[PDB]
C-alpha cells in the first residue's frame, strides 16, 4: 500500500489473529536487507506471540541503520524508535519495517505457519495432528463425532480416534 | 590469513556418492553464510546451495533438489557438502565461497571464492 | 523466469578505444542486476550493481547503463588490467535460485 | 424475581469425543436447580462466570458488554448480533448511561437461546424450541473462543424475558451416548 511518511508519529499496528507468514517475506528478490537479532528467521516462524508490532517510514538512500543496540547518531537517536534490547528484525528493499515481537500475559495469537505434512494411514508413524502427538496406525474409522470435537479418547483417557484437520474426517489410532 | 581453501576433490562413477569440504580460515565462520556454486567445463557459474550464517535454514538450486546435502559444523570450523545420486553434468569446479553481507539474510552477493576442487564423472 | 541475453558473442579492438557489450534482460529486474567481471582462472569480481551504480574498488572508467529490458555495458579505455570476459546476473523469486547469462570474450 | 434453572446450563467442557461413558469432571458449571435471576438492562457481576438465557419471539435481546469499568479507561468486550452477523470487538469503548478508541481485535463470524459466557473467553450457546425457565436437559456446545486477555467482572445486556445465572467451580458427571452427545448429567454437590 502507498505512500509513507513521519518517524515519531510512526503509524503502528498490532498484528493479531492472523498466521504469520514471514516465509514470503525472504524469497522475494527486491528486498536488499533482511535481519533478525537474537533468532533467526526460520527460527521466528515457529514461535508464538500476542502482538507482532510492525511499522514503515520512507527513507533516503544511504541509510542509518536502524536500530540493533541502540545504534548512535543524529537521527538515529534524534527521530524515533530506539530499542537496545531490540529481539526485532530490520527489512529494506529497493522503506523498512521494524519489528517489535510482544510476549505478553495474554494467549499468543500470531503464531507461526505451521507447515503440514501429508497423511499416510494403514502403516506405523509418529503423528502430531495439531499438537496431539504420539505413535500408532491411523486407519479410516466408522465414528461419527460431532462437528467440534476434535479428538476421540477412550474410557481410560487414552486417545482412540483423531480428526484431521485439514480433511475433516475421523482416523482410529491403533 | 582470511582464506578457504577447499577439499575432496576425487572421481566417483555415476549413481554413488561423494562428499566434499570447505575448511575457513582467518575470520568468524558462524558469522557469515556459505555459498557452493559449481564450474562445469568450459560453462559459466551455477549456484549449487547456501546457509545463513547460523545454518539454522538451507537453500538449494533446482538442478540439485533434495540430491545434495550442505551444512556447517563450526567445532572444527569446517563446512561440507555431500551428493547423492551424482550424475555426469555433475563434472565440475565446486568453488565453496562466502557471502557478501554480515549478518543480513538477503543471501545475494559472493565476495570470496574459494580456488576450486574438480570433480569428474 | 529471467533469461539473460548476451551480445555480441565477442569484442575485439585494440586497447585504449571503446568497448560496448550488450545484455537484454527478458523482463524487468527492478533496482539491482549486476555486472561480473572474470580474468582467466582468477575469483569473479562484481563490477557494477544497479546497473549504474559503481561498486567499491572499481575505477570510473567503466559505465553502465539501461533499464527494463535494455542493459548495456562501456569501457573507455580498455588496458590489461580490464581484458577478461564478462557477465550479466540476477537474483529470483520464482523458485529461489539465481541467472547468469552465457557470457561475452573480449579479444585484442 | 427468581426462576427454578433445573437442570439447564450444562455444556461440552472440552473438545473431546467420548461416547457410551460417562465421565466425570470439574468445572465452572450452573449448579443444578439453583434459581436464576429473571429480568424483564442493569450491570450485573461477572464473577466467575455467566449463565444467559433468554426467550424471545421478535429478537429484541441484540448483545452483551463485558469488562471492569465499562467506560473508556480500559479495555472492553462488545459482542452485537445484527442483522446476519455477529461483530465483537474490544476497543475502549465509552458506553452509554443505558445502551441498546484503542482496539485489539475485530471478530466477525418460542425461541430459547442459551448462552454460558465465561473466561481467553469462551462462549457456548444452544438454541431450540420451546413453548418459567424449561424442564429438561439439553446440553450446550461451544461455538466461540476469543483470545482477549481482558479482565472481565462485570456485564451488561444489549436489548423481553431473559435469566442469568452464576457459574461455579463444582463437579458433574456426564453422560455421553453413542454419538458423543451429552444427553444427561448428575451435579456431585446437589444432594
Ligand atoms: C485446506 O485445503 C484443502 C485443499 O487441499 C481443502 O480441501 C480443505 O477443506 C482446507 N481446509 C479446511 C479445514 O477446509
Ligand atoms: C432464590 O434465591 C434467593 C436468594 O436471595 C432466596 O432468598 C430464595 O429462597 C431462593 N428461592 C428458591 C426457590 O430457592
Ligand atoms: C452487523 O453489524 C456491523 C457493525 O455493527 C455492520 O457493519 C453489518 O452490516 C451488520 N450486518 C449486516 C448484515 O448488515
Ligand atoms: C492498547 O491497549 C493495550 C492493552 O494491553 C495496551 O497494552 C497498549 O499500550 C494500548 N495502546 C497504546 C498505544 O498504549
Ligand atoms: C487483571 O487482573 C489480574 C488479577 O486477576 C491483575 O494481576 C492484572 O493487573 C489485571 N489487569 C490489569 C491490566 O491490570
Ligand atoms: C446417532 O447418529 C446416527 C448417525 O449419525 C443416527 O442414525 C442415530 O439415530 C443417532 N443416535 C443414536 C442414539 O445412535
Amino acid at each position: 500500500a502507498t505512500r509513507f511518511a513521519s518517524v515519531y508519529a510512526w503509524n503502528r499496528k498490532r498484528i493479531s489473529n492472523c498466521v504469520a507468514d514471514y516465509s514470503v517475506l525472504y524469497n522475494s528478490a527486491s528486498f536488499s536487507t533482511f535481519k533478525c537479532y537474537g533468532v533467526s528467521p526460520t527460527k521466528l516462524n515457529d514461535l508464538c506471540f500476542t502482538n507482532v508490532y510492525a511499522d514503515s517510514f520512507v527513507i533516503r538512500g544511504d541509510e542509518v541503520r536502524q536500530i540493533a543496540p541502540g545504534q548512535t547518531g543524529k537521527i538515529a537517536d534524534y527521530n524515533y524508535k530506539l530499542p537496545d534490547d531490540f529481539t526485532g528484525c530490520v527489512i529494506a528493499w529497493n522503506r523498512v519495517v521494524v519489528l517489535s515481537f510482544e510476549l505478553l500475559h495474554a494467549p499468543a495469537t500470531v503464531c507461526g505457519p505451521k507447515k503440514s505434512t501429508n497423511l499416510v494411514k494403514n502403516k506405523c508413524v509418529n503423528f502430531n495432528f495439531n499438537g496431539l502427538t504420539g505413535t500408532g496406525v491411523l486407519t479410516e474409522s466408522n465414528k461419527k463425532f460431532l462437528p467440534f470435537q476434535q479428538f476421540g479418547r477412550d474410557i481410560a483417557d487414552t486417545t482412540d480416534a483423531v480428526r484431521d484437520p485439514q480433511t475433516l474426517e475421523i482416523l482410529d489410532i491403533t | 590469513q582470511v582464506q578457504l581453501v577447499e577439499s575432496g576433490g576425487g572421481v566417483v562413477q555415476p549413481g554413488r556418492s561423494l562428499r566434499l569440504s570447505c575448511a575457513a580460515s582467518g575470520f568468524t565462520f558462524s558469522s557469515y553464510g556459505m555459498h557452493w556454486v559449481r564450474q562445469a567445463p568450459g560453462k559459466g557459474l551455477e549456484w549449487v546451495a547456501v546457509i545463513w550464517y547460523d545454518g539454522t535454514n538451507t537453500y538449494y538450486a533446482d538442478s540439485v533438489k533434495g540430491r545434495f546435502t550442505i551444512s556447517r559444523d563450526n567445532s572444527k570450523n569446517t563446512l561440507y557438502l555431500q551428493m547423492n545420486s551424482l550424475r555426469a553434468e555433475d563434472t565440475a569446479v565446486y568453488y565453496c565461497a562466502r557471502d557478501l553481507a554480515y549478518r543480513d539474510y538477503v543471501w545475494r552477493y559472493f565476495d570470496l571464492w574459494g580456488r576450486g576442487t574438480l570433480v569428474t564423472v | 523466469e529471467i533469461v539473460l541475453t548476451q551480445s555480441p558473442a565477442t569484442l575485439s579492438l585494440s586497447p585504449g578505444e571503446r568497448a560496448t557489450l550488450s545484455c537484454r534482460a527478458s523482463q524487468s529486474v527492478s533496482t539491482y542486476l549486476a555486472w561480473y567481471q572474470q580474468k582467466f582462472g582468477q575469483a569473479p569480481r562484481l563490477l557494477i550493481y544497479d546497473a549504474s551504480n559503481r561498486a567499491t574498488g572499481i575505477p570510473a572508467r567503466f559505465s553502465g547503463s539501461g533499464s527494463g529490458t535494455d542493459f548495456t555495458l562501456t569501457i573507455s579505455s580498455l588496458e590489461p588490467e580490464d581484458f577478461a570476459v564478462y557477465y550479466c546476473q540476477c537474483r529470483s523469486n520464482w523458485p529461489p535460485g539465481i541467472t547468469f547469462g552465457q557470457g561475452t570474450r573480449l579479444e585484442i | 424475581a427468581y426462576t427454578n434453572s433445573f437442570t439447564r446450563g450444562v455444556y461440552y467442557p472440552d473438545k473431546v469425543f467420548r461416547s457410551s461413558v460417562l465421565h466425570s469432571t470439574q468445572d465452572l458449571f450452573l449448579p443444578f436447580f439453583s434459581n436464576v435471576t429473571w429480568f424483564h438492562n442493569p450491570v450485573l457481576p461477572f464473577n466467575d462466570g455467566v449463565y444467559f438465557a433468554s426467550t424471545e419471539k421478535s429478537n429484541i435481546i441484540r448483545g452483551w458488554i463485558f469488562g471492569t469499568t465499562l467506560d473508556s479507561k480500559t479495555q472492553s468486550l462488545l459482542i452485537v448480533n445484527n442483522a446476519t452477523n455477529v461483530v465483537i470487538k474490544v476497543c475502549e469503548f465509552q458506553f452509554c448511561n443505558d445502551p441498546f478508541n484503542n482496539c485489539t481485535f475485530e471478530y466477525v463470524s418460542k425461541n430459547l437461546r442459551e448462552f454460558v459466557f465465561k473466561n481467553y473467553f469462551k462462549i457456548y450457546s444452544k438454541h431450540t424450541p420451546i413453548n418459567d425457565l424449561p424442564q429438561g436437559f439439553s446440553a450446550l456446545e461451544p461455538l466461540v473462543d476469543l483470545p482477549i486477555g481482558i479482565n472481565i467482572t462485570r456485564f451488561q445486556t444489549l436489548l423481553a424475558a431473559y435469566y442469568v445465572g452464576y457459574l461455579q467451580p463444582r463437579t458433574f458427571l456426564l453422560k455421553y451416548n453413542e454419538n458423543g452427545t451429552i444427553t444427561d448429567a448428575v451435579d456431585c454437590a446437589l444432594d
